[PDB]
């Protein structure tokens, strides 16, 4: 905000959305994929007891 | 659709300050171009009247 | 098309390009997760059939 103006500094702001969008993507992916990791687990915890 | 006309005579020494975004002393006390706004400006010298 | 010549709505073709491939990398990566999670279901009711 105090660094550049709207016009200009909108391509940086750009680059600030696309890496943080990407980074909640991959952390989302890895989240699920250990839920879905315990799943299984869960699903044989459940069958032991 | 609606097309608007705005038209004066300025010195050359601000032609080149008349744009949608920046500052000046003619673009930020004597008009408003909207950054959103979509245009076409035309200068042309005028010495014979 | 009619909004730019090709060569400045380039850079806005490629941002139309990156936002639609990553919502396909998205989306299909959410659809091999639900694969995946029907995928143990599906043994579990073959095991119970």
């Amino acid at each position: 905000l105090s660094r550049l103006d709207p016009p200009e500094a909108e391509v940086q702001i750009d680059r600030l959305i696309t890496g943080r969008l990407q980074s909640l993507q991959t952390y989302v992916t890895q989240q699920l994929i250990r839920a879905a990791e315990i799943r299984a687990s869960a699903n044989l915890a459940a069958t032991k007891m | 659709t609606n097309v608007y006309a705005d038209s004066f005579v300025i010195r050359g020494d601000e032609v080149r300050q008349i744009a949608p975004g920046q500052t000046g002393k003619i673009a930020d006390y004597n008009y408003k171009l909207p950054d959103d706004f979509t245009g076409c400006v035309i200068a042309w010298n005028s010495n014979n009247l």
